[PDB]
């Protein structure tokens, strides 16, 4: 029944389904798709009778089905109410067991296997303490955050289920302020919608700064003015309404639950920022308590497991030897005989991604025979060892023919944590499957790669062994440690200010290392020096690396934003990650959280162990609030095709869907509805290449006409807006496109009731074979830049629409209101004149509007020619610009947006993609024969200058995360000579005053205007 | 040595970015030292490349009044010369950071073995460029398809674990009717308890067949997918090499250079 694993895409008329029973024989029963277990049930018993040995038949109910499903595993049927094709069925047959266990904890167990995309008895069926270890353990900030969301129930649960979208910042900016009146804000209440269809609205002028507290009070006092005139003693007697209303955003579920100034609400801030009227409304707050489910959470079954030891370990500081480490062999490896010569085994110690100690190789043998015996010796002591140490090694070939100039190329890497999770150091025989080498990789080893052993069993093993010490050896108490600490024993003020004030992948040379660490004291009173401080000290040493744990105990925190770069991948210790966790826990706000959640997801990877204090200041901040949640575990899901990462982020799944609530509902129908649409992309893709658009739209209302498929796709959140509802399907607006893969064009309803004055309508593009996460990286740079123009008083307002990877190379685009590519501005018309884009905008709009669209026009495009020229994003066609009706335009395909181009036809590109079209020039000058000369144009150069100014006095944020998604796995993002580009083009070696004179300079080149 | 112009040095190289210096420093030996410039631009700011312990390390020179040196006191008339003196000791008048040599420059010069002899090297270039795109661009269909019949066998070895019990319910069941429902014989159900009891057993006939033809039939594409594999590295690392050939033919010349192909 579907999947097309082993069988066929469900298409039968009647399915037959065959059926046991427990006597000892078996009922051949043909039913139909929509038939239930229960229905199967009934004809069971039907012919039960009928069969022989009817004496031995129990009750109806008296026993529950199981089958086999395509996961490879044994389910039991305990839902009754399950149709005949979503059972996911491998083989059509049926059995019958009797139920053993409870019925609520495997149906919520089945939820969550589906949740995640695989069952969870993959997790209960692994020998490796560490997995179970993390599994007992994340429970407890489950609970906690679990206890936390019914502290003051039912106001918790709302905050939880609908948390305020607010800006980050109470203070608003200059460029919106001069937009109200006096300071104040017109606000449209709609009250008492019901079915006596008493509908009203009421204009409200309050103020900017005010409560939603205020703002029911100000609606009451102008509802009961109508009804009443009140003798001034009535209208007193509204103190008992104030806790019976709760604002809504009109057409949305967006709800105004915390008492925050109305300003800093985002759907205000974004209604005054575009100029629209912000459109409210009231409801008891009782239907909002009542609507809500009931949320439940109860400990799990592989819970309370809970009831080795000689001579209580030994310090790792009292060892006097140095490091050995024996290269057994390798079961296979996987290269040709008479091509490839000879092979050797490259290994290292390392720590993040410098090497603690030089590179040792084994003696280079033939591929008949790949056994070395070899005890490689370092040069590093075993005190010397970091808490945070790595053995990174691989299998490499040479090719030494050929004169000389051996070829060495990777064949296989893999990464062992030199010490497990319990603090213990590796010992003993060990077994390692290596990993493949990626795709476009050039360094010998890859340090960069998470540790482990590849689950795959038809993947090059290495055999490991281990020095033994005669007892297990501890890594030292930090007590021990603070012990070995404190036994080692101007002008410099503005050297220390010029090393903070640089980015965090500048040059930094030796003597520089040298004064940080011999002014290591001194530097608490700069505390943004730290990352440049960790930089500076060397891990391959004992004394200084307490010394430097001494001094991160006692560093005072900083900004999430610089704290956030030392999760990244250069520094792997715990006590440094630990301290950029507490910076973040007591800095990083929950809406700047949401902001930078995806590279907060990334940088799990760089995590040595499960357990650790990210993963649960992460499943925290998930758990209570729904927002942050729906990112999470759609960040997770879409990496889960990984291979690497699939085990610790199936586990990290687990644990939340297990305690996010009654939220498994919605998830659950979301991946119901994507799968659905996954299924039906990729029967149209395989089959239907070659056939022309009539053929896929008949196939499609063919699809879409079936009975299951409208049932899972209504009634479900967006994936791209957890707040939005994705009502009805309206077929008629959907389609398929011009085929460049064959994109999904879909359009919704909203089954708000008032929802007429908002859209009703909601269109996202589904995407499958394309990589989105290189747009969804792009689009959160876009909404950064954009916000910290807004912040500064640069009124370069931009549109970074949704844009989620929801699996491999999948995902989901949001569409825009009433916007035309330049391809189809010139399409119709009428060879096309150089006037044709200023007056198509003349002819959309005229009158008093003109002067707005053309500013908004010329706004966009100094917001978007400083982006792409900074980002570096491919080059912009002609195609890939669109332009709304009221004047903005902004980008759509985000291909590559680092060049990725610089390798291939030359060597420099250093180009500028979005160059200034004459069209663009006419219109950004209201229309004229002459462009450079207006003082017009004079003034979009000066928002462009201070956009490119105000992004390079930012770039070290955005320095930081590229350097945190560096680990992701992009094909333009895979070393930091990717992040030279971004780097270069904002120059940051240069001073402040010549940097403006390259991107001039450049800017001059693009244009070719001397100037 | 010999009063020798700054330009011209062996290990110098101008205006060379930190990526470059990082490519061309990769797999080397200790002591190996490297000259250039700073991406800063201010003159006479001349960093210093020295690999020691498997990372780089930058060295700063200064040129405070027309000398040259690490760190004060400045003696050093010429960089040239302060390089040859740092040839000659093994940093020792520094800090005992292992006290290594300058011992390996890295020469423009000792290496090797003007439009017309461009084109032929670009042409060969993308033919093989594609092919080796091409072995992975099957070498995920192909691991994907196998994880997917992975978990096949595993699926069958369920249902046949499932049949192969049920098949023994009815024997630990077969004893109870055995006489009871035999004495009567001829149109009594004990002609259809064994036709019931062949009905399953022909079932799991035919999923033990193809189990069997699935078991032969993964390791067909395995092995091809272990031979593709070995096709796939017997490629790579001429991809690898055949990047490298730009490295000797940018130079001598830096127009439409790269544009002409």
């Amino acid at each position: 029944s579907s999947g097309e694993l082993w069988g066929i895409h469900l298409m039968p008329p009647r399915i037959l389904v065959e059926c046991l029973l427990p006597n000892g024989m078996i009922v051949t029963l043909e039913c139909l798709r929509e038939a239930t277990l229960i229905t199967i049930k009934h004809e069971l018993f039907k012919e039960a009778r009928k069969y022989p040995l009817h004496q031995l038949l129990q009750d109806e109910s008296s026993y529950i089905f199981v089958s086999v499903t395509q996961e490879a595993e044994r389910e039991e049927f305990f839902d009754e109410t399950r149709r005949l094709c979503d059972l996911r069925l491998f083989q059509p047959f049926l059995k019958v067991i009797e139920p053993v266990g409870n019925r609520e904890e495997k149906i919520l167990n089945r939820e969550i296997g589906f949740a995640i995309g695989m069952p969870v008895c993959e997790f209960d069926m692994v020998k490796d303490p560490e997995v179970q270890d993390f599994r007992r353990n994340i429970l407890n900030v489950c609970k906690e955050a679990v206890d936390l969301r019914d502290l003051n129930s039912p106001h918790s649960r709302a905050m939880y289920v609908y948390p305020p979208n607010v800006e980050s910042s109470p203070e608003l900016p200059k460029h919106i302020y001069n937009k109200l009146d006096k300071g104040q804000i017109i606000v449209v209440i709609w009250v008492i919608v019901s079915p006596n269809n008493d509908k009203q609205k009421y204009t409200l002028k309050i103020n900017h700064d005010c409560v939603p507290e205020q703002v029911i009070a100000e609606a009451i006092r102008k509802k009961t003015r109508s009804m009443l005139l009140s003798s001034e003693q009535l209208k007193l007697c509204v103190l008992e309404y104030q806790g019976k209303y709760i604002l809504k955003v009109c057409g949305c579920d967006e709800y105004f639950l915390e008492k925050y100034p109305l300003s800093q609400y985002k759907y205000i801030r974004s209604c005054i920022m575009l100029g629209r009227m912000p459109n409210l409304m009231l409801m008891a707050k009782e239907s909002l308590y009542s609507q809500l489910p009931m949320d439940c959470f109860t400990m799990p079954s592989y819970s309370r497991r809970i009831s080795n030891g000689e001579t209580s370990t030994k310090s790792l500081w009292v060892i006097n030897s140095a490091l050995r480490i024996k290269i057994l062999c390798a079961t296979y490896v996987n290269v040709n005989i008479r091509d490839i010569d000879k092979i050797y085994v490259r290994t290292g110690i390392y720590h993040g991604g410098e090497p603690l100690c030089d590179n040792v190789n084994t003696q280079r043998v033939p591929c008949s025979n790949p056994r070395w015996n070899e005890w490689l010796n370092y040069d590093i002591y075993i005190p010397d060892l970091p808490r945070a140490a790595r053995l990174c090694l691989s299998i490499c070939s040479v090719k030494g023919r050929k004169g000389a100039k051996e070829e060495h190329c990777p064949l296989a890497w893999g990464n062992i944590n030199l010490f497990d999770y319990t603090d213990t150091l590796v010992s003993g025989k060990m077994a390692l499957n290596l990993w493949p080498v990626p795709h476009g990789l050039e360094d010998l080893l890859n340090p960069i790669g998470v540790t482990g052993s590849n689950p795959n069993k038809e993947t090059p093993c290495l055999e490991l062994e281990f020095d033994w010490f005669s007892s297990v050896v501890k890594f030292p108490d930090m007590s021990v440690i603070e012990e070995h600490a404190n036994w080692s024993v101007e002008n410099d003020k503005e050297q220390l200010k010029a090393i903070s004030t640089r980015d965090p992948l500048s040059e930094i040379t030796e003597q520089e290392k040298d004064f940080l660490w011999s002014h290591r004291h001194y530097c608490v009173t700069i505390p943004e020096i730290l990352p440049k401080l960790l930089l500076s000290v060397k891990w391959n040493s004992r004394d200084e690396v307490a010394q430097m744990y001494c001094l991160v105990k006692d560093w005072p925190p900083i900004k999430p934003e610089q704290a956030m770069e030392l999760l990244d991948c250069n520094y792997p210790d715990p006590m440094v990650r630990g301290f950029a966790v507490r910076c973040l826990e007591k800095y990083l706000t929950d809406d700047k959280l949401s902001q930078y959640l995806i590279q907060l997801v990334q940088v799990l990877k760089y995590e040595q162990y499960l357990d650790n204090l990210l993963v649960r200041f992460l499943l925290k901040k998930a758990l209570t609030n729904q927002r942050i949640g729906h990112f999470f575990f759609w960040h997770l899901k879409s990496e889960m095709h990984n291979k690497t990462v699939s085990q610790r982020f199936g586990l990290l799944l687990e644990s939340y869907c297990r305690a996010c609530g009654m939220y498994l509902k919605h998830l659950n129908r979301q991946v119901e509805a994507m799968e659905k649409l996954i299924n039906l992309t990729d029967i149209l893709k395989q089959e239907k290449k070659d056939e022309t658009q009539k053929v896929q739209m008949k196939f499609l209302v063919e699809q879409m006409r079936r009975p299951d498929f409208m049932d899972a796709l209504q009634g479900f959140l967006s994936p791209l807006n957890p707040a939005h509802q994705l009502g009805n399907l309206r077929l008629e607006e959907c389609r398929i496109m011009s085929s460049a893969k064959r994109p999904l064009w879909l359009n919704w309803e909203n089954p708000d009731i008032m929802s007429e004055l908002l859209f009703q309508n909601n269109e996202i593009i589904f995407k499958n074979g394309d990589d989105l996460r290189q747009d969804m990286l792009t689009l959160q740079i876009i909404r950064i830049m954009e916000n910290i123009w807004q912040n500064q008083g640069l009124d370069l307002r931009m549109l970074p629409y949704g844009c989620l990877s929801i699996g491999d190379c999948v995902g989901l685009i949001e569409v825009v209101r009433n916007s035309h590519t330049i391809m189809q501005i010139q399409c119709k018309g009428g060879q096309f004149n150089s006037h044709t884009l200023h007056q198509w905008l003349k002819d959309k709009n005229k009158g008093e509007i003109y002067d707005a669209a053309i500013d908004l026009f010329t706004r966009s495009c100094a917001g978007y020619c400083v982006a792409t020229f900074i980002l570096g994003i491919g080059d912009r066609h002609n195609s890939n610009i669109m332009v709304k009706d009221d004047g903005q335009l902004f980008h759509i395909d985000f291909g590559h947006f680092l060049d990725h181009k610089k390798k291939k036809f030359g060597y420099k590109r250093e180009r500028v993609p979005f160059v200034l079209t004459q069209d663009f020039l006419i219109v950004i000058s209201k229309g004229a024969q002459e462009c450079t000369k207006t003082r017009e144009f004079e003034r979009f150069q000066e928002m462009c200058y201070k956009a490119y100014l105000a992004i390079r006095q930012h770039a070290n944020l955005f320095i930081n995360l590229f350097s945190m998604m560096l680990g992701s796995g992009m094909p333009e993002l895979q070393s930091f000579d990717d992040i030279a580009y971004i780097r270069k083009t904002l120059a940051l070696d240069k001073t402040e005053q010549e940097a403006l004179e390259y991107f001039m300079k450049q800017m001059n080149d693009a244009h070719h205007g001397g100037w | 040595n010999n009063n020798m112009s700054l330009q011209d040095a062996e290990w110098y190289w101008g205006d060379i970015s930190r990526e470059e210096v990082n490519e061309k420093l990769r797999d080397t030996a200790d002591g190996t030292f490297l000259v250039r410039d700073a991406s800063t631009k201010m003159h006479g700011d001349y960093t210093l490349t020295l690999r020691k312990g498997g990372n780089n390390k930058l060295i700063k020179i200064f040129h405070r009044d027309g000398k040259y040196g690490f760190s004060d006191p400045l003696t050093f008339s010429s960089v040239v010369e302060l390089i040859n003196h740092y040839r000659n000791e093994s940093l020792a008048q520094y800090n005992p950071k292992l006290d290594v040599k300058l011992l390996y420059p890295v020469s423009k010069y000792q290496q090797d073995q003007v439009g017309k002899k461009l084109h032929e090297y670009n042409t060969q270039f993308q033919e093989k460029s594609r092919e080796y795109d091409r072995l992975y661009e099957e070498y995920t269909r192909t691991s994907q398809e196998i994880q997917m019949k992975r978990t096949a066998i595993e699926a069958f070895n369920e249902t046949i674990k499932i049949f192969e019990e049920q098949c023994q319910t009815q024997e630990r069941y077969s004893k109870e009717y055995i006489e009871k429902f035999k004495r009567e014989g001829n149109e009594k159900e004990i002609q259809r308890i064994m036709h019931n009891y062949d009905k399953l057993k022909s079932r799991i006939s035919e999923i033990i067949d193809s189990r069997r033809r699935l078991e032969e039939d993964l390791k067909k594409q395995a092995a091809e997918y272990r031979e593709i594999d070995k096709r796939m590295n017997s490629i790579k690392p001429d991809l690898i090499q055949l990047r490298k050939t730009r490295d000797q033919y940018l130079m001598w010349l830096t127009k439409k250079l790269n544009e002409w192909l």
